[PDB]
RNA sequence: CAGCUUUACAGAUCAAUGGCGGAGGGAGGUCAACAUCAAGAACUGUGGGCGCCUAUAGAACUUAUAACGAACAUGGUUCUUGCCUUUUACCAGAACCAUCCGGGUGUUGUCUCCAUAGAAACAGGUAAAGCUGUAUUUUUU
């Protein structure tokens, strides 16, 4: 990363934008960030149904902790109608482990939990997608963070167990979470991009010498535009 | 990309006739092509 | 000439005094003091210059926000791309500052930074040899090390007035954390040390010699100068002297307007650290720790002195040093102290004789200069000059020797005791130092160090520069010895270009390398193989960079580094055999002592020998030494006093010059012997070019037979070993020094008043190899280890050369005795005189070496 | 006054609570602020490391940024009987000069 | 304990000259819109105020280098490994562009707190603030 910087310049950003100029957005509504969190989820969920229904209406169906799986009828043209895209997969995977994260925070503020259970249930769910879901089943750039976020946890345990205390028992899960903020950062766009691709679905080496023949044959018809 | 002649389609656009144009003379294959392409098939007519 | 002037001038940092001025200073002297500034690596003696940069400008141009701040130090005179990036200082870029006193005399000063770094000692040589005066800086906390001492020896030589910095207060204060009084003592033992590291004068705070500092804080003082600024308000004019001499030593100050007796009552707190270290503590303790009103509160009261608005909301490092700044005013303190040290002129003249033999001066009818360094200031190469008398104008053709042409030259004098200049140089421009610009000026004058542009073409290293009007003049004149660069070389490599087709790209580039460093014994060898001997690893590599990015830009393969070994015995020899295509000699051993003296009037010469190594009447005689190697040449038959063929001697040992040069084993030179001519059978038919011609292999030849018959040895150098470890530290340091094969520990010195075990040492230059690096990684970045050959100290590398078995494997390294002979082969081999992949060594001649010693 | 505002985009502070908090972090972010120790893992090294395709035991490895082409061929420079195999010239030398 | 400068002042003639300006706010906002981004900055050009300050706009050269951001993710093509044979999707290293994720700086406007004159000095008084001060050989006994 030290050897590879990166330059911006001049930019406007979208969410400010957003605020401002586009309605329907009327704005700043002073949530508990748990709450928020579930009407996302539930955003989530609900603009993958709609995507489903905008494609072939298929037979598989989405958890509300979105393991998407198939209801019954399981055949070749049903599967080869609903292959779909990589990009929707990893969305998928996104939205999960956002659910699991709030389900974490959910879980905290209702009984049958502690804080210290808290800390550590989002230790465990960023520092084991791995584990907890597959988006290197899709997107294999998530492996690399992965494996990162694996590594800052092992640096970690040492860290953390130097004293007679060894278990499941840590929170810490900042620098895990940084990591992943930062792969979702590196995503977002593409992702953006391929739901803007989806929505507008009904709108929009030797080849050389081919190429050569073909412009100027047409600026020669050009040339002799005649009887 | 397509520069380099762009100069010599305009000199033809200038110097050209119709008459000129009309009478073009339908080119003949020079390196005798279906001759060949009929012996070799002959020849492996398979 | 006047518009060209004006754009030089304009392209340049607006300075706070006038540089009109200052010129015309210049053209008076005493009003010019050369300084240079030296110490050990990282005393921050480039920082105390930039402090003093600071303080002459207006605004720098490169001083960008943070240095200004004081987080980076700023080191002005870095410039260059190696240095800023490296962290050391490395070569001599210094500057030029009219500067005032306390008393404000006016005078303008020839700064110039000395790098700390043992390998460029080249460059402090060449600021000593530049400066009247020199700097001595030193770190508070590593002490007075080794290196400290050695410059202070060396600066006795040359000779100059040693005026102290003991930078570093703020590390004591600060990281070591001493109390006021443990800090008191510790910087009275520094003084003891420096005081016996010196011979014959003696320094105190008291006397302006010591100036106390620390320039990462960004303030330095003598008591003179505190006592000006914060000592004038509370006494009179008449007790202010008395009052100083009582600041320092083991002096109390008990309750009196204004008596200050000796010693003693109830609490302690000296005078020194009552009126000095104690107060700076405080300053310390309330920039950093208290409420920043009642600060500024005591600052309005007890200092004189304003914060302003901005500089209250600065963080405490920032705001400290700022602090620091607001209370020891713009540096003029310092500049007494140097005023005070430097006699001056008494001194002068004996250091010009040291530089140029004794006699008398000739000021109008001539100007002579010192062509000192050649540079690369402002990417052109300049030449740092010292003009010694005279005033050399711009435009001047100029007379000019290197120092190599300067003893030739003498003898020549000597002997004379038509006109024939035998080089010139058009003096294209000239200017002043320094830092990030040359101001350019017309006229050089006696006593300024300056840069000039067109001296270099017939120059390399060091010269003498002048401009003659007779014949009388010509005789008067003398000429400068090359410079003691006091560490001298050592550490090897051998450079191939990789693609060939470029050597003569190569050659251009290790010239000016040559030329820049002067500390680069750059040998072409007959193989096609260059050869660099550096100073050391870092310098060398320093130098690398300069040619392969800068003077050459090419891919440039570079030899594991080797050092060279030189040729001596052990035992005396045990028969003189002549050789004929007709003389034989032979070689003892010489005394150790002798050698380290050599190494450091026929009647006087004799005397000296008896005071050295108890050597009697005849052989004090009988000698006729040479080259500064060292051998001795010893006439020590019977038949020399009658015959007169012995005598006429100035030819005869011409012979054994080249054998010294170039010995037997390696082609490489002899060293520690005392050679014995025992017979020389000169035929009756003379013709006596010929004859000297015959002498003058066959001397060569004797001396190696006598070398060989006197159990010869490659002697290896030693590096001298500074490390400064943490204490716990030192048995790791033991292990590493075990782990390679030469090594030593002489003597584990506890530093005083820190954690810092300076334990010296002994370490075969070859054996090194990076071992810098080694040490500081198993030391995870604790004893930044110095290696270095100030002393030219030589030794045996293990075992028996010329012995056949030796050794069992190529790749590896040899066992200590296979060694003795192993170094010799490969080193045959590099020269090219052994013929084969298996090959051996014996020296001819004759008769079957004498039927092989007689069975 | 302790910050800009409820912006919270400048921050400036006194020594107690600085201190404090300085020592509240100790456990935590204990680096080990010696310059020195990190002789041999600054990031230029690590980068000098990186294209001269050499380690540090502790230190980062890569694909060696260069074509790796020997072919050094054996002359009177660089051959097995000239230069001299004393010291072993580790890696750990190679980027530190 | 003396000096002049400034503030509060009392009533003066009131010129007079200077200052003060013929008065336009100061904060801050996870409020926007608009530019312009390493800090330079020399040097030249042109403004506005006195060999020189303050704005700009044009390159030189800087060192950037560690930190516009003590931050680090992602694209796209070209070269090169390697999966290999392929669609992604990639392993891991280059090159050059781009993509987000953040940021200042001023230009403005708007929303929440802190303000608050419409002009004073001359002549020296009162009160405070800011700096300057004991003759016997070289200055004034
Ligand atoms: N603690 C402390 N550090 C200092 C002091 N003076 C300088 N340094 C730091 O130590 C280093 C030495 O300063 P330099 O001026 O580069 O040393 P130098 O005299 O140039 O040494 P050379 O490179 O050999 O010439 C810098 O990184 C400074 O920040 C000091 O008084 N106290």
């Amino acid at each position: 990363n030290e050897l590879h910087p990166t330059l911006p310049t001049n930019h406007n950003k979208t969410k400010l934008l957003k605020s401002l100029k586009n309605t329907k957005y009327f704005q700043q509504t002073t949530i508990d960030w748990v709450e928020a969190g579930l009407q996302l989820c539930r955003q989530g969920h609900n603009m993958l149904n709609l995507l489903i229904h905008r494609k072939g209406l298929t037979y598989l169906h989405l958890d509300y902790n979105f393991n998407l799986k198939p209801t019954k009828t399981l055949t070749t043209k049903e599967r080869k109608k609903s292959r779909l895209g990589n990009s929707f997969h990893l969305m998928r995977e996104l939205l999960k482990m956002m659910k699991l994260i709030v389900d974490t925070h959910v879980q905290f503020r209702l009984g049958n939990v502690d804080a210290f259970q808290l800390a550590d249930g989002i230790h465990y769910i960023l520092n084991h997608i791995g584990q907890l879901t597959g988006i290197y089943r899709y997107k294999y750039k998530v492996m690399h963070q992965i494996r990162a976020c694996k590594d800052l946890k092992h640096i970690i345990y040492y860290k953390f167990n130097k004293n007679l205390g060894k278990g499941p028992g840590c929170g810490f899960w900042q620098p895990a979470w940084r990591v992943w903020l930062n792969f979702l950062r590196g995503t977002i766009p593409l992702l953006e991009r391929y739901i803007g691709n989806l929505i507008t679905r009904q709108f929009e080496d030797a080849y050389y010498d081919l190429e050569l023949r073909n412009s100027v044959m047409d600026d020669i018809l050009e040339m002799m535009p005649e009887s | 990309g397509n520069v380099d002649l762009n100069k010599l389609t305009e000199e033809r656009e200038k110097l050209l006739q119709s008459q000129i144009d009309e009478n073009l003379a339908q080119l003949t294959k020079n390196a005798s092509n279906p001759i060949q392409v009929n012996k070799p098939n002959a020849a492996t007519d398979a | 000439e006047h518009t060209i002037f004006t754009q030089l001038k304009k392209n340049i940092p607006k300075t706070r005094y006038n540089r009109d001025y200052m010129l015309s200073m210049a053209n008076i002297p005493e009003r010019i003091i050369n300084v240079g500034v030296i110490g050990p690596l990282h005393s921050g003696k480039t920082s105390l210059m930039d402090l003093l940069v600071i303080d002459s400008h207006k605004r720098i141009p490169d001083m960008s926000k943070n240095v200004e701040l004081g987080w980076k130090p700023l080191r002005y005179l870095d410039n260059l791309k190696q240095e800023i990036d490296r962290g050391l200082s490395i070569k001599l870029n210094g500057s030029t500052l009219l500067c005032t006193d306390l008393e404000s005399k006016s005078r303008m000063i020839n700064f110039l930074d000395a790098p700390g770094h043992v390998n460029f000692m080249d460059e402090t040589a060449v600021a000593l040899a530049a400066s009247d005066l020199v700097l001595i800086v030193i770190d508070v906390v590593e002490g007075v090390t080794f290196v400290v001492e050695q410059l202070i020896k060396q600066s006795i030589k040359n000779n100059v007035a040693m005026c102290f910095v003991i930078n570093k207060l703020d590390r004591l204060i600060l990281d070591l954390k001493l109390p006021p009084m443990d800090a008191y003592l510790k910087l009275n033992h520094i003084i003891a040390n420096i005081n016996s590291f010196t011979k014959g004068n003696v320094f105190s705070p008291i006397d302006n010699n010591i100036i106390f500092a620390s320039t990462k804080l960004g303030f330095t003082f003598t008591i003179k100068e505190f006592v000006s600024y914060y000592y004038a308000h509370s006494i009179p004019s008449s007790k202010i002297d008395d009052f100083t001499t009582r600041l320092w030593g083991s002096v109390y100050y008990h309750k009196g307007n204004f008596r200050t007796k000796p010693f003693e009552n109830v609490e302690k707190y000296p005078t020194f650290v009552e009126f000095i270290l104690i107060p700076l503590y405080k300053i310390f303790s309330y920039a950093l720790s208290m409420e920043k009103d009642k600060l500024k509160n005591l600052l309005r009261s007890n200092f004189r002195v304003n914060l302003s608005q901005e500089a209250l909301q600065y963080d405490p490092q920032p705001f400290l040093k700022h602090v620091l700044q607001l209370i020891f005013r713009q540096q003029t303190g310092l500049v007494d102290a140097i005023t005070r040290c430097y006699q001056p002129f008494e001194l002068f003249d004996n250091k010009t004789a040291h530089l140029s033999i004794p006699g008398k001066s000739t000021p109008e009818g001539t100007l002579w200069a010192h062509v000192l360094k050649t540079v690369d200031y402002g990417g052109a190469e300049w030449s740092l000059v010292r003009i010694y008398s005279g005033l050399l104008k711009r435009g001047d053709t100029v007379r000019i020797l290197d120092t190599s042409q300067s003893e030739s030259r003498q003898k020549r004098q000597l002997h004379d005791i038509s006109k024939t200049e035998t080089p010139s140089c058009e003096v294209e421009e000239i200017g002043l130092l320094g830092g990030r610009y040359v101001y350019p000026v017309h006229e050089a004058h006696k006593g300024q160090i300056v840069l000039i542009k067109g001296i270099s073409s017939a120059y390399i290293k060091s010269a003498t520069l002048y401009s003659v009007k007779s014949k009388e003049d010509m005789k008067q004149l003398k000429f400068f010895k090359p410079l003691d660069y006091i560490t001298e070389a050592v550490f090897k490599i051998v450079l191939q270009p990789l693609l060939p087709r470029e050597l003569p790209k190569l050659l251009d580039a290790l010239n000016k390398i040559s030329k820049y460093y002067p500390g680069v014994i750059i040998k072409v060898e007959e193989s096609g193989e260059h050869v660099i001997l550096g100073n050391g690893e870092l310098y060398m590599d320093c130098l690398l960079y300069d040619l392969r990015a800068s003077y050459a830009k090419i891919e440039i393969k570079i030899s594991d580094p080797l050092t060279v070994f030189s040729e001596s015995c052990s035992n005396e020899s045990f028969a003189s055999i002549p050789v004929s295509n007709s003389i034989s000699v032979a070689a003892e051993p010489m005394d150790s002592k002798m050698i380290q003296d050599l190494s450091r009037p026929r009647k006087l010469s004799k005397i000296l020998r008896t005071e050295y190594g108890w050597d009697s009447l005849a052989s004090r005689n009988v000698w006729s030494f040479y080259n500064g190697n060292v051998l001795i040449n010893d006439t020590l038959p019977d038949e020399i006093s009658p015959e007169l063929l012995s005598k006429y001697k100035e030819q005869i040992i011409q012979g054994f010059y080249w054998a010294v040069k170039e010995g037997p084993l390696a082609e490489e030179p002899i060293y520690g012997v005392q050679y014995k001519l025992l017979s020389i059978s000169v035929p009756s038919d003379v013709n006596i070019d010929v004859m000297k011609s015959q002498i003058i292999p066959l001397m060569k030849k004797a001396c190696y037979v006598g070398l060989l018959t006197a159990i010869p040895i490659l002697l290896e150098p030693i590096y001298e070993v500074d490390i400064t470890v943490h204490a716990p530290l030192l048995p790791i340091v033991e292990e590493l020094m075990k782990k390679r094969r030469g090594s030593r520990i002489y003597k584990t010195i506890k530093v005083a008043g820190t954690p810092l075990l300076e334990v010296r040492g002994q370490v075969p230059v070859i054996e090194s190899a990076g071992f810098e690096t080694d040490l500081r990684l198993s030391t995870n970045g604790l004893g930044m280890c110095q290696l270095y050959f100030w002393h030219k100290i030589w030794r045996k590398v293990p075992g028996d050369v010329l012995d056949k078995d030796a050794f069992i494997p190529k790749l590896k390294p040899a066992p200590i005795n296979s060694l003795s002979r192993d170094f010799v082969m490969k080193t045959r081999r590099r020269k090219g005189i052994s013929t084969g992949g298996f090959m051996s060594n014996d020296g001819p001649t004759l008769e079957k070496y004498i039927s092989a010693e007689l069975y | 006054k302790k910050v800009n505002g409820t912006s919270y985009k400048k921050w400036s502070f006194d020594l107690p609570e600085m201190s404090n908090l300085y020592r509240l972090s100790t456990p935590l972010r204990d680096e080990v602020t010696d310059k020195n120790y990190y002789y041999l893992f600054d990031k230029k090294s690590f980068f000098n490391g990186k294209a001269l395709n050499n380690a540090i035991p502790g230190g980062p490895k890569f694909e060696p940024l260069y074509p790796r082409e020997e072919e050094e061929d054996y002359n009177e420079f660089n051959s097995i009987d000239r230069v001299i195999f004393r010291v072993p010239i580790r890696s750990e030398y190679k980027v530190a000069f």
